């Protein structure tokens, strides 16, 4: 369902982005941050996409 | 004309929201209305008219 | 000062198995195509025809380690089908300025191999609607055309 | 790819997405027509199509009259404004026939209209004709002008208030010998100068006076009551009723049409509509309607087309001559085209002059053969529905049989025969009867097609479905009254546009966000979450920390929008009642504020 709100046309560059970072928490010993992951996990549920963009807000459709 | 038709990397409109959607009809017109600002948010069109 | 005088202002009497990066612009073609480079150039990797009149590439030498050509600023028309046998290892191709004005025109570059740069402003061909995704299906390998990828994300630097 | 939007139609049918070549939805920023050429032109080509009819000098006046009724008959597929009047009449008589009573019961409700309506009626409407300024002003300020006028030279019966006494008034002051005017500066006219200046128009490119709008608002009153009996007419309503006709008119000529009975229908329109009707006309079928009815009333609806008939047009600004070699841009008035030397213009403007200057009568130029858009558009109708009616089958007595549709210079005719033969027969015996009366088809905007679609007045009827484009986008943005009449109009104005001019869901729900922004960017009043930092965020940012029930805020206290399609009808402060908090409530309709179809909202400390 959460997916449903993310924008179709960036739906996957997103979960790749989201993807890779929690990937950079498990390889860099020590450094785990709970509210990151409980944050960004619900946008890592959509076939993954590479790009080389730096997202700075990831954007969700709510009532227009 | 070729180049106004196409695809840009950025989001020229930013509309505001709107009331719950309870009816049917109102579901529909959601969904026409989501799609179509999908496809033109963003887009060189959409440059012209907000510049 | 023609391409065969300067070629040998370029050779600056180093022989041509020894050349790897040779720079040869605003000089001059014979009547239209490129004359003075000859096969025996073999080390060259690096050709740059920038701003000589050239209307085909038709005699072009053979140079199996070239990666970096550039004819920008000329007046090709078409005939590049010689380029993919002649260049197999081309990596790097700059065709701005130039008289292309079809899709079709660059179907012949669709057999090269190892194709990462097809740099193509001021192009006739570029006024099109969906120029670039229709360059970027001509042209599958492709990964930069015109200096962005696919997402309008600048080619990173160093290549 | 090189985009054709136009190749579009290589897959939907065109009536599907007509509305694509519609280009503007709005007045443009151009203006079309208008100046001294387009009224010069006019004024020639009206007296052109009636150049073979009688002409005489107006006694009072003074300025030439053409007569082209019960002229010669046409000749060729040209416009001609020779009307017979034996031939409208008869129409009208059988229009009478097939609609018995029809004229007697509208005569007695425009009647019983007339004995009630207060001056008040006349200052409902648009631009007027000062004939005491020789200029423009709205309807308010050149009734009260000519009141004060009339009051000061005698006249003061309109001082009851209805609208027959100030038609008596402006009677009597048609009879006086000399009118002052006395403006904030004092004039007198004679009784000729006022006279013309009574039966004048300036510049639907003309405004009439003050003088004849009273009676043509009863003049069109009768035809609207007419009309308002007449299924073939389609001018008296709109919206989603007018739908209805166009169905019900491919309903009755189609419910046995298919025992090989051909069926066509001809898209028309009227070329020349408003420069080949005649005033006198409209006097001859008036007085047909007016037929055993008391004699004040055949005398007060009988004076629009008399004034029309003799009616004067004001040219208009005026040229604009440009030097280039001296650089200068001088401008000649209007009145000075009776005298200038006919070097200066062009060839073109050069014949218009010549030809204009015999019917130049102080400044004005007389335009007796012919009507002006926009006056009488309900009484032409009435004349084409006549024409529509002499198809009944019972009226050609022959196989072939029209009936149609029109609405004063668009019409669709639906023409039933058995044969191709009959269809070209009942397409030139309507192009032929509907000369006679005056009204010229348009050969070069008209086609016949089979019967199952068409086009009338912008309703695109195809196979059944009717695409309505008559009526165009109206401005979503801020009324700019106050906070609180702002939201109440904006959202009623998306909804009375959904329900009479066809408005999509989904562009109506786009067309309300618009105009949410429009009103949060007038007032600042964005969304308290919203990080839009103005002069008015700090004090919507400590409302909306305070408040448990943020869903319950105004749209004006930096809260948030509720409004979908199905509370559009609802006010603000209704919608958002049961979210508030008791405290805000309190706060927000407090009685002791410092501060405090149309605007139907409550009132609250935001107006």
């Amino acid at each position: 369902p959460f997916q449903s709100l993310v924008p179709k046309a960036a739906r996957g560059q997103y979960s790749g982005f989201v993807r890779t970072l929690f990937q950079q928490m498990r390889d860099v010993l020590g450094t785990f941050d709970t509210v990151q992951i409980i944050k960004l996990l619900p946008f890592a549920a959509a076939p993954p996409k590479q790009s080389r963009m730096q997202f700075s807000s990831l954007t969700v459709n709510v009532r227009g | 004309f070729n180049k106004a038709c196409e695809l840009t990397d950025s989001s020229w409109i930013e509309l505001d929201e709107i009331g719950e959607d309870v009816a049917p009809i109102e579901h529909i017109a959601s969904m026409r209305r989501n799609y179509f600002t999908a496809e033109v948010s963003h887009c060189r069109a959409t440059e012209y008219i907000m510049k | 000062m023609d391409m065969k005088r300067r070629i040998h202002l370029e050779l600056r009497n180093r022989t041509p198995a020894a050349v790897r990066e040779l720079v040869l612009d605003n000089c001059k073609s014979n009547d239209g195509k490129i004359e003075g480079l000859t096969a025996e150039f073999v080390n060259l990797e690096f050709l740059s025809l920038i701003n000589v009149g050239l209307i085909s590439v038709s005699n072009l030498p053979k140079l199996p380690k070239l990666k970096k050509l550039e004819l920008s600023e000329n007046r090709i028309f078409g005939g590049l089908d010689m380029l993919a046998e002649k260049l197999p290892n081309l990596t790097h191709l700059n065709l701005s300025g130039n008289k292309l004005k079809d899709i079709s025109t660059l179907e012949p570059l669709k057999k090269l191999e190892c194709l990462k740069s097809l740099d193509l402003f001021n192009c006739e061909v570029t006024n099109l609607n969906d120029y670039r995704e229709s360059v970027f299906k001509l042209l599958p390998q492709l990964t930069y055309l015109d200096g962005y990828d696919r997402e309008d994300q600048e080619a990173p630097d160093s290549d | 790819m090189d985009v054709n939007p136009t190749l579009l139609f290589l897959k939907v049918p065109v009536q599907n997405a007509i509305s694509t070549t519609f280009p503007y939805t709005g007045d443009p920023p151009y203006s079309h027509g208008t100046g001294t050429g387009y009224t010069m032109d006019t004024v020639n080509r009206t007296h052109q199509y009636s150049e073979k009819g009688k002409w005489t000098k107006n006694t009072e006046t003074g300025a030439p009259q053409l007569n082209p009724i019960d002229g010669p008959l046409p000749e060729d597929n040209e416009p001609s404004g020779y009307a017979q009047t034996d031939c409208v009449l008869e129409a009208m008589a059988f229009l009478e026939e097939s609609h018995p009573g029809i004229f007697e019961n509208s005569c007695l409700e425009t009647m019983e209209i007339v004995q009630q309506t207060r001056v008040d009626k006349l200052t409902q409407g648009r631009q007027t004709y000062d004939w005491t300024l020789n200029r423009n002003q709205p309807a308010a300020t050149a009734l009260a002008n000519t009141i004060e006028i009339f009051r000061s030279n005698g006249l003061t019966a309109n001082e009851s208030g209805r609208l027959i006494d100030f038609l008596k008034d402006v009677m009597e002051s048609m009879d006086k010998e000399e009118m002052e005017i006395t403006t904030h500066k004092k004039q007198r006219l004679n009784k000729k100068s006022y006279l013309i200046r009574a039966l004048t128009l300036n510049t639907a490119i003309a405004t009439p006076g003050m003088q004849i709008r009273g009676f043509v608002y009863f003049v069109e009153t009768l035809a609207r009551s007419i009309c308002e009996k007449l299924e073939q007419s389609g001018l008296p309503v709109g919206g989603n009723e007018k739908k209805a006709k166009l169905a019900n008119v491919v309903r009755k000529m189609m419910t046995n049409s298919q025992d090989t009975e051909l069926s066509f229908t001809i898209t028309g329109d009227n070329t020349k509509w408003n420069e080949n009707q005649n005033p006198r006309m409209f006097l001859a079928m008036i007085t047909y309607i007016t037929r055993n009815q008391p004699e004040w009333f055949r005398n007060v609806l009988s004076i629009a087309p008399i004034m029309f008939s003799n009616k004067m047009a004001r040219l208009g600004r005026g040229y604009m001559f440009e030097s280039k070699s001296m650089k200068l841009r001088t401008q000649i008035p209007a009145e000075m085209l009776a005298n200038i030397d006919l070097k200066y213009f062009n060839e073109l403007t050069k014949k218009k002059i010549e030809k204009i200057r015999p019917l130049l009568i102080d400044g004005t130029a007389s335009l007796s053969p012919g009507m002006m858009m926009g006056m009488f558009n309900m009484l032409s109708t009435v004349l084409g529905v006549s024409i529509l009616n002499l198809g009944q089958k019972r009226y050609t007595k022959t196989t072939y049989w029209w009936d149609g549709l029109q609405s004063s210079d668009d019409f669709a005719l639906i023409v039933n025969a058995p044969n191709h033969e009959g269809i070209q027969a009942g397409v030139d015996r309507f192009y032929r009867t509907c000369k006679l009366v005056g009204i010229n088809m348009s050969k070069k905007k008209s086609y016949i097609n089979r019967t199952g679609t068409f086009e009338f007045t912008s309703f695109f009827y195809r196979y059944g479905f009717v695409a309505n484009f008559s009526m165009e986008l109206p401005s979503f943005g801020v009324s700019g009254i106050n906070e609180s009449a702002d939201m109440s109009i904006g959202v009623t104005v998306i909804k009375n546009n959904m329900i009479n001019n066809d408005l999509g869901p989904a562009t109506a729900q786009m067309a309300l966000q618009l105009f949410i922004k429009d009103y949060r960017y007038t007032y600042r009043c964005h969304r308290g979450d919203t990080q839009i930092q103005t002069r008015r965020s700090f004090e919507l940012e400590k409302l909306w920390e305070q408040t448990r029930s943020k869903a319950g805020l105004l749209v004006s206290d930096g809260g948030p929008n509720l409004y979908n399609i199905r509370n559009l009808h609802i006010p603000e402060v209704c919608l958002k009642w049961e979210l508030m908090d008791e405290d805000y409530q309190g706060r927000l309709c407090n009685p002791l504020n410092p501060f405090v179809m149309e605007y139907d909202a409550v009132a609250t400390t935001h107006s």
